[PDB]
DNA sequence: TACATGCACAGGATGTATATATCTGACACGTGCCTGGAGACTAGGGAGTAATCCCCTTGGCGGTTAAAACGCGGGGGACAGCGCGTACGTGCGTTTAAGCGGTTGCTAGAGCTGTCTACGACCAATTGAGCGGCCTCGGCACCGGGATTCTCCAGGGCGG
DNA sequence: CCGCCCTGGAGAATCCCGGTGCCGAGGCCGCTCAATTGGTCGTAGACAGCTCTAGCAACCGCTTAAACGCACGTACGCGCTGTCCCCCGCGTTTTAACCGCCAAGGGGATTACTCCCTAGTCTCCAGGCACGTGTCAGATATATACATCCTGTGCATGTA
């Protein structure tokens, strides 16, 4: 630590800090946010006359009043205001971009004749979808947290942080809890039973070494409220349970259209409703399926608190501080609130951190084909989870070689398998039949795999059919130039030597496909085949001439538009759609396009216009790889796949677009391919990839606990469970699930509330006799001070208003009357109580028990949010107050 | 309309955009910039990347190789009096 | 924490002088290095070391002809650079 | 006799055998003497020390423990000579002065 | 097998600078700079040994290509550094 | 009587000695300026003639194309006199000092 | 041992210096250009000297060549034709 | 026999000096048979095309003889020669006659 | 004792002057210059083409490292008539 | 006489800082090998030294005249101040594309091992090309006398 | 009647033509060293085969900050004006650079001879690279003792 070498060069010493700071330098809002809609009127319409023309700016602002999305709101405070009406304040600009193209850039294009009505009323249903989608925004979603604030000289009045149907956390705001139990009471329900639940992640059974064995079974669990579950997917839910009460991982694999996101909501409810494994699951999804997902464990599992992660920086710190632990303030280790988390591929890769430093119970991957590739960022983010038990959910375990079916299993059992080696076609020796014949018979007990054809049987046939057509005169000569690397030729007609022949395989496709994919082909052909084709009708010729696939297309197409027949035309070049779009305008048909450069908004537009009963559209033209699984076009018959693929999956997927449940027609599949070219050589290499995936997968602390042992802080919780719900014989399981008393049996417990019955009993029978001898505590177990007339005089209380409302508004505790006859009033409070007071307090104590009067206070169910006061005016109630009025009044109600 | 044509596509130099331009000029300590300073900052990159480019490709050509490797582009900027540190390992 | 106006570009010269990072983006100047590339021979390819040493070296010769050119801003008694001090930097290195 | 460095008998860190084997191999002369390795490298050493001690203290001013590009510039542009050496060098990731 | 200056650079480091390390972008330019300075001085005592008619480099090139390339109180403390590491490695 | 206008004559110059090419320093005084730097560095040094010539040539050289700079420096200010900060400006733009 | 130089600086006269200045094309000079061009000069003189005078110091010799010049010259990217090499 | 080389590639430059300078100037280990006849035809290509200029010069100013001026003049009023000489200083060379306009009379 | 020999291009420029202006002299000093623009030339090809066997660790000096070199020293027009006037050499040496 | 709200007080439940066992990542220790550096010995040329020659560098002198030094009037250009107008920076809302992660098959190129031949180094004998010495007579420099080209200022004419 | 602009001429400077005479450019010659020829020999580099990784083309998706378009205000650049400082042009005096000649001698170049230092070759081993593993201090979660604090019950005055 002492330097041994020195500089004897006398240079001057220099400070090399180049930290700055600016302060030398130097010396939440309520504005426009969004503008909704417009109204025609700014107050009254004086005359409807002078429709003609469009208004000014100036017009506009005279004219007409909008409604306006206001900053540090919640859309339901959108109000409608004038330009004259609000007048100054940020976001001005907002308010004139409006005006600009909804009001006056869009009665422009009405007043113009040139305009075909099929065009007005596609921009009036697009105003529809606009206004469509601000409406969702009104209605809750979820309520996150409930603080009791305090409003200037406002009381203290009850605030819900709602999230929003359409929002993130960022956009979730407080609001009034009054009314939001008038908007949606039954979300604020949700909220209610999610703040005291039962199923807790603390509160599981840690099967350790040893876990309960499972019995097949065959009736569909009554914490299952989804709906008829199908005979196929009750199949899966025993296939897991079977494999998972092993401590083993399987693969879902059935193919698109069976319910695979149902199976593994039911399969959690079971991991939690039976096995009480109900800690932190985690489901990993594609964005786009995210909705799907989260409305199933809304509908198949209501009960689950099942959150979301998932938004901008802001929106998921808003997650992780109101939902992820039960205390988060509190400096020690927290715990978890939630049961299932769902996210994407995104944010374990952003979030890793904190997610990975979490104790996971359960672990599924949906479309686990993204991790074929054991070198991915994915792969090696997830594999550093730990995480318990996983599945993954594939429709195509295995695409294109074995070595992503070795990565899927050793990311479920990390050492069982050791598949390494590949198959060949070519050696095919005996002992490679015997490496295919081993490997499918070990990897069995854990795949599940059924189809579309073995169940649900009402399903069209589809058929493929392989047209082979030749090359044409400029696909030949483009060819046999580009396979020589004969540059001068190629380079003749080019615009800077632009012709590249880097990746040789890449134009030769180009060339097979169609030669206007090269730079100034157009200008070869049409000007010498035909100079002075510079009119339409004559470069139609051009387009279909110079392709041997345009010709057969043509054809094709003339075909089958007499007939009832929609097609769909696939692509692995956008480039190669542009061509088609060309002639398909040129020649006047009426067609779609979805790509990867068309964003999400338009694409379901396009999709729903092509799926309407009067829709004047022929053909869709598509991305091969584009648009996800969601895509459904089952209106449209015929598939033409113009290019093929090197992965024959991504073929059949185009193909599913129109052959899936609900297709009512025969599909008809058209291959196009280019003899003697390099497209044979995908061809053959799909097929053997076809067989290989039929010959694998598809053939078929430091001090001890105890057990029932009763201690002091066992009595004290049971004498206070005495001095609340009283008679738990019945409601034991409950108590012990909530954590109110330690785990231990129901037995004891009852054994201990009979004897704790029983020596107050005889506690007041001493008492009797110790009160008449000149004419109340007793210690249990260790425990002193034990009120015994008050606890019993307080058990026959509760029964009392039990066997009178448990029979009488059973189905309805709300709705309950008190009698006609009113006791005596109270000793003037500081709120109005009435006798409505009264009776809401008699549910209350009902519902949430006595002592508990934090609860009776903060529920808006009952209505009297701010009228207890017990601490944040010094009012007149108070605990001991509510807790005699409700002796008094039920003594009132006995006689 | 015009969908095969593979055009109306930005120029590279013009990638090179205003606010880079910018944050090169505050690195040299610069206060105010002309609007006329943009267009005539791309012509200077313009030379000077064509002169360590061309000696680069030589330097690749003689190799008998088609790949440019680091090295070429560190014997191109020495050999015109502009030695890079960093690279040549 | 209100600046003082007229403060901007203070405060974005003390910004870029401290920190090391690369000032134009990696790939339009990638697309625009094959683009000259094109000129002398057909069909290269280049290591992604090549690319980060060219824009290193482009940068750094760019940022020193600023540091001339306010030279010759401030001698001219002005504080706007303006193209004629860019070519009277570039004359008197010994380029034009 | 047991083989001592040629770099030990000099007292040197630096290599004199790869030093010797360079000058050898590089065209230099028809002939390389004894001391010519030997004082290269020392020269080499010495030159090497002189800026690993600035670019240290460089890193020690911004409170690191880690020389980076970074400190090299730092220190070579804040020295007169060592700029003056080093003045048709660009160093990358290195930055300007302040 | 790439043959750099890494460990000299490093135990150099650890007499001047015994609790420090150094990134390896930073070594790569060191080691850039070791061989820069040994091109620089072997080219101009080439052209000494040239220009005197002479086959032979020896410590006398080295010593004026020194003076000749260092600037000032560099090029002092270089030859005293060299000069007494060529009289330590002769009188041993 | 006659005169001519201020820089006529020192247009008249500039043609005269841009025309011609013999050295424009005296030769003596050079010499001893010579001898006296060079006693700095070692003592009873003797000159070859047609050294202090190749040093002459190359500092008239270096002078001429540095005032070159230098009134480029002085037109970009918008004058015409050269002055000591043309000098400075086109030396520190060179990379000199 | 001969004797010693001083103040030869100002040898290079103000007349000298005009007709180097008109040579590069100057119109119109400042009066303090003397003092500072007389600085120019003596700092370029000093590092040519100086690398001459190593050479010769090399070569072991007592007088400066033409030769010994030129390589300074050459060394520092000021290269001379017509005296040698 | 007796044939030199500058013959067999039809050249006035000597290729066996040339070749003779190669290899004692420490440029490489071996020299090749062709590099004296390449370097060669270069060297006697680029003399030429000084040459050419710097006698136009001369005729210019009604001289039958090349001094040092002329040279200068051939150097500096090529392109592609004022390039490759951009740090070369010919004695006794002068410079170009060139006034700048803003120092003209109006 | 005897005044040793002192090699120099003299009498070959002289040819070339010759060839290019059969009536035209030169003096001393051009002479003189014009033999250090030879060797000048000389000495930057030379050592070019050394660094290009040596960057592709070869031991000789070959016709392709003078093209190389000349391709990256001469600017512009001047390469491409040497590299002409090169190859032309070696075409009628070699067949010979 | 008896029931009900107001008040003071006692005492354990929950919050906090601290010592302690646990996990982890960089640091130091041990292995191997193998390749390049070190030790040893020899031949032969390159480098060092002494003696000599002769040239070219330094020093002195004396006259001459070109160039520098210096003084002075005055013209013009440097410079400071002022006013204007427009281009540049700032802010704010909206679009766009960069950055990152991913696919699929093919080829370039580095690194390794191994074979083989043509080419370049090296050498001895020869010979002619190029160099140093000598000589001379033409291109070029200098001088002189006109011819002409250019600068500048004052006066007359002409327009406002 | 006034202001400005064109021109005419006077003088200084530059160009041009002829004459002279000089001293270096270019040719000739003898010789002597380096280029050429012819032969041998070893290894550099070209070719082959094989494995492994990056680069490429043309697509896909998602997030987010950067790029961009526009409105607008004011800070700066630029133009004009006046003053006065200082540089130029020119004449008169002073000084020292230059030229030509001469002499001394210092040191660089040449030659002969010697010896020691480096290349070449060969044997042998450890220094440096790649790899794996034991270890210790720092970050961290947790049990624990201590401490502050909200809370619930028995006594008391007031009303029926």
């Amino acid at each position: 630590k002492i330097p041994t070498r020195f500089s004897n060069r006398q240079n001057k010493t220099v400070n090399y800090n180049i930290d700055y700071s600016d302060d030398d330098l130097l010396e939440d809002f309520h504005g426009i946010d969004i503008v909704i809609n417009h109204r025609l009127k700014t107050s009254l319409e004086e005359g409807k006359v002078l429709e003609k023309t469009v208004p000014d700016l100036n017009n506009c602002k005279e004219n007409y009043e909008f409604l306006i999305k206001w900053t540090d709101e919640s859309h339901l405070h959108n109000t409608w205001e004038t330009y004259e009406s609000i007048g100054q304040v940020r976001g001005l600009k907002r308010l004139d971009n409006y005006c600009k193209q909804f009001i006056i850039e869009d009665q422009q294009v009405r007043l113009d004749p040139y305009v075909t009505a099929e065009d007005i009323e596609i921009m009036d249903m697009e105003r529809e979808r606009r206004l469509d989608e601000f409406e969702e925004f009104h209605v809750p979603e979820r309520i996150i947290d409930s603080q009791r604030a305090s409003l200037e000289d406002g009381t203290s009045q009850l605030q819900y942080l709602v999230k929003w149907r359409r929002l993130n956390y960022d956009e979730a705001t407080w609001e009034n809890a009054t009314d939001i139990v008038k908007l949606a009471p039954e979300q604020v329900k949700h909220f209610q039973n999610r703040e005291n639940s039962k199923i807790l992640p603390q509160y599981s059974s840690n099967y350790t070494s040893q876990r309960p064995r499972f019995e097949k079974l065959s009736v569909q669990p009554p914490f299952i409220k989804g709906g008829e579950l199908r005979d196929f997917q009750l199949t899966g839910i025993n296939w897991m349970a079977f494999l998972w009460s092993k401590g083993d991982n399987g693969i879902l694999a059935d193919e698109m259209g069976l319910g695979k996101t149902v199976q593994t909501v039911a399969f959690i409810s079971w991991l939690i409703f039976a096995r009480r494994q109900n800690g932190p699951h985690i489901i990993v999804v594609p964005l786009s399926t995210m909705p799907a997902w989260l409305d199933t464990f809304e509908k198949w599992a209501p009960d689950l608190n099942c959150i979301c992660y998932m938004g901008n920086q802001k929106s998921r710190d808003t997650i992780r501080e109101y939902e992820f632990y039960t205390n988060p303030r509190a400096k020690g280790k927290k715990t978890m609130k939630f049961n299932v988390l769902l996210t994407t591929y995104e944010y374990i890769l952003k979030d890793r951190a904190e997610l990975g430093s979490i104790k996971w119970q359960f672990m599924a991957v949906d479309e686990a084909h993204r991790l074929k590739n054991a070198e991915s960022s994915l792969y090696e983010s997830l594999n550093s989870f730990k995480v318990a038990n996983r599945m993954l959910i594939t429709g195509t375990p295995l695409q294109n070689n074995i070595k992503e079916l070795a990565a899927l299993v050793n990311f479920l059992m990390p050492g069982r398998f050791t598949i390494d080696q590949e198959i060949d076609f070519e050696n095919q020796d005996e002992e490679q039949e015997e490496y295919i014949h081993d490997l499918h018979r070990r990897i069995q007990p854990f795949i599940l795999r059924r189809l579309k054809k073995d169940v649900e049987k009402s399903l069209p046939s589809k058929t493929e059919r392989i047209l082979r057509v030749e090359l044409s005169d400029v696909q030949t000569e483009y060819y046999k130039n580009i396979l020589t690397k004969n540059y001068s030729a190629l380079t003749a007609g080019a615009k800077g030597g632009h012709f590249s022949l880097l990746n040789i395989m890449n134009e030769l496709k180009k060339a097979s496909n169609h030669p206007y994919l090269f730079d100034n082909a157009e200008e070869r052909v049409l000007q010498k085949f035909g100079d002075g084709k510079m009119t339409r009708e004559n470069v139609l010729r051009g387009l279909i001439m110079s392709s041997g696939k345009m010709v057969l297309l043509d054809q094709l197409l003339t075909r089958l538009k007499k007939d009832g027949h929609r097609v769909l035309i696939f692509s692995q070049m956008v480039r190669m759609l542009d061509i088609l779009g060309d002639y398909l305008s040129i020649k006047g048909i009426n067609f779609q396009r979805l790509d990867g450069t068309v964003p999400s908004a338009q694409r379901r537009i396009s999709i729903d216009h092509f799926n309407s009963p009067d829709s004047n559209d022929f053909v869709f033209l598509l991305s091969t790889r584009a648009g996800g699984l969601g895509i459904n076009l089952m209106t449209a018959d015929t598939v033409v796949i113009f290019d093929s693929d090197w992965n024959p999956q991504a073929d059949l997927q185009a193909m599913a677009r129109a052959h899936r449940i609900g297709q009512k027609n025969h599909v008809m599949v058209y291959r196009l391919v280019s003899k003697d070219t390099v497209e044979e050589e995908v061809l053959e290499r799909a097929r053997k990839k076809m067989i290989l995936e039929y010959a694998i997968i598809s053939l078929g602390r430091a001090r001890a606990n105890d057990m029932d042992s009763i201690g002091e802080s066992e009595v004290r919780a049971l004498y206070k469970a005495i001095l609340k719900f009283g008679n738990l014989k019945e409601i034991l399981d409950e108590l012990i699930a909530d954590g109110t008393l330690p785990v231990k049996s129901f037995e004891k417990y009852g054994e201990t509330y009979d004897e704790m019955m029983e020596a107050a009993k005889d506690c007041v029978h001493e008492e009797e006799k110790n009160r008449k001898e000149i004419l109340v505590l007793f210690n249990f177990k260790g425990v002193k001070s034990l009120n015994a007339e008050s606890l019993l005089s307080r058990v026959e209380d509760l029964k009392y208003l039990k066997n009178l409302i448990n029979s009488n508004y059973k189905d309805d505790p709300l709705k309950f009357s008190l009698g006609n006859n009113t006791p005596k009033p109270v000793q003037n409070w500081s709120s109005n109580w009435t006798k409505e007071e009264d009776e809401k307090l008699l549910i209350g104590v009902f519902k949430y028990g006595y002592g508990s009067w934090t609860q009776i206070r903060d529920d808006p169910f009952l209505g009297i949010t701010d009228k207890i006061f017990l601490n944040e005016s010094k009012k007149v109630p108070g605990a001991i107050h509510l807790g005699r009025r409700v002796d008094y009044l039920l003594s009132f109600l006995r006689g | 309309g015009a969908k095969r044509h593979r055009k109306v596509l930005r120029d590279n130099i013009q990638g090179i955009t205003k606010p880079a331009i910018r944050r090169l000029a505050r690195r040299g300590g610069v206060k105010r910039i002309s609007g006329l300073i943009y267009e005539e900052t791309r012509g200077v990159l313009k030379v000077f990347l064509e002169n360590v480019i061309r000696d680069a490709v030589t330097y690749t050509e003689h190799a008998k190789r088609k790949t440019v490797t680091a090295m070429d582009v560190v014997y191109a900027l020495k050999r015109q009096g502009r030695t890079l540190y960093g690279f040549g390992g | 924490h209100r600046y003082r106006p007229g403060t901007v570009a203070l405060r974005e010269i003390r910004r870029y002088q401290k920190s090391t990072e690369l000032l134009i983006r990696k790939l339009p100047f990638q697309r625009l290095v094959r683009e000259i590339a094109q000129d002398f021979k057909t069909d290269l390819r280049f290591q992604s070391s090549a690319v980060m040493a060219l824009q290193e070296a482009s940068e750094a010769y760019l940022v020193a002809l600023f540091e001339d050119t306010n030279l010759a801003a401030i001698h001219a008694k002005r504080v706007t650079i303006m193209p004629k001090d860019i070519q009277l930097a570039r004359r008197i290195r010994g380029e034009r | 006799a047991k083989a001592k460095t040629r770099s030990s008998r000099a007292g040197l860190q630096f290599p004199v055998g790869r030093v010797h084997r360079l000058l050898r191999k590089g065209n230099y002369a028809e002939r390389v003497g004894a001391g010519a390795p030997v004082y290269l490298a020392a020269v080499l050493e010495y030159l090497t020390a002189e800026i690993l001690e600035l670019a240290g203290n460089a890193a020690r001013d911004n409170k690191k423990t880690r020389i980076i590009p970074r400190h090299l510039q730092l220190a070579v542009r804040n020295d007169e000579e060592l700029n003056k050496l080093l003045g048709r060098v660009t160093i990358a990731q290195g930055g300007v002065l302040p | 097998r790439k043959e750099s200056y890494a460990i000299y650079v490093y135990k150099v480091l650890k007499q001047v600078h015994p609790d420090t390390g150094i990134s390896c972008k930073a070594m790569s330019i060191m080691n850039s700079f070791v061989n820069d300075v040994f091109e620089r001085i072997a080219g101009e005592a080439s052209r000494l040994a040239h220009y005197n008619k002479r086959s032979t480099i020896t410590s006398r090139e080295i010593q004026t290509a020194v003076r000749l390339l260092l600037p000032g109180e560099l090029a002092k403390h270089a030859v005293s550094e060299g000069t007494k590491a060529v009289t330590k490695y002769t009188s041993a």
